[PDB]
């Protein structure tokens, strides 16, 4: 609110938001596993809600 | 009056929780698959 | 050079052609996964041979034997090299094999068993 | 057909089908790029339809 507008029709393309890191970062390997662990735990659904 | 009730009502189990609640109805999944593993490793109550 | 391609007959992803008794080679298989594998090999340039799993299982692990079944057991144990199939991504399988970016999205769902009369005015 | 069954409710969880390769495969790197090229081109939408 205010809800002065609306979404219409369907999704033109399907994509996903993705954490990013520079080439060769040591964070890249663990962030994938962190995302998969959160998905298993269901944390992302709780945050979304 | 009854015709109206038919038409009025017409103008109105369907989820996972309703399935978990109903134990008379049987539900299953593929034996070796992401569905069974997802249910097994899940942490949600339902 | 040729790629060992693993799949399962889960329509419409992979399904045999009509009168397949006489159909052989990669041509005996039609579907979405077979097409996808075609364009993957085209863009990579590699060659592929479509092969089914005898166990007829997508894959899983036995928490006691720590053994892998189906496509995942095949790829981890060397019986193949790639899986252009309706395989689903998950934490456990990533720990042991490398997935790609999803080519289609999905979600769990439930399956169950599923006209005015001429004289409906008397109802 | 026979359409003697129906889907009930919505999707409990969201996931995605992903091509797989053994650890260390040389094909893993290019198959990702093949998938991305197909996604950008919209081949997958045509196959789905």
């Amino acid at each position: 609110k205010p809800c002065d507008t609306m979404k219409v029709g369907g999704n033109l393309d399907s994509k996903g938001y993705g954490i990013a890191t520079p080439k060769g970062s040591s964070l890249g390997t663990p962030v994938n596993l962190a995302v998969l662990k959160l998905s298993e735990q269901g944390v992302l659904d709780k945050l979304k809600n | 009056a009854n015709l109206a009730a038919f038409l009025t009502v017409e103008r109105m189990i369907e989820s996972a929780e309703d399935l978990s609640k109903q134990t008379e109805i049987a539900y299953g999944t593929l034996d070796s698959g992401s569905t069974k593993e997802f249910f097994r490793r899940s942490k949600i109550a339902v | 050079k040729t790629v060992v391609v693993t799949t399962i007959l889960e329509s419409p992803y992979v399904m045999m052609k009509k009168n397949h008794e006489m159909l052989e080679g990669n041509e005996r298989y039609e579907g979405y996964c077979v097409d996808l594998a075609a364009e993957i090999a085209k863009h990579c340039g590699f060659k592929y041979k479509l092969t089914i799993v005898g166990d007829g299982k997508y894959g899983a692990r036995d928490a006691d034997t720590k053994i892998w079944n189906g496509m995942v057991g095949e790829l981890v144990y060397g019986k193949a090299d790639i899986a252009i199939a309706p395989l689903t991504i998950t934490l456990v399988r990533e720990e042991v094999i490398d997935f790609s970016k999803p080519f289609m999205s999905l979600g769990i769902s439930i399956m169950i068993k599923k006209k005015p009369g001429v004289f409906s005015f008397l109802d």
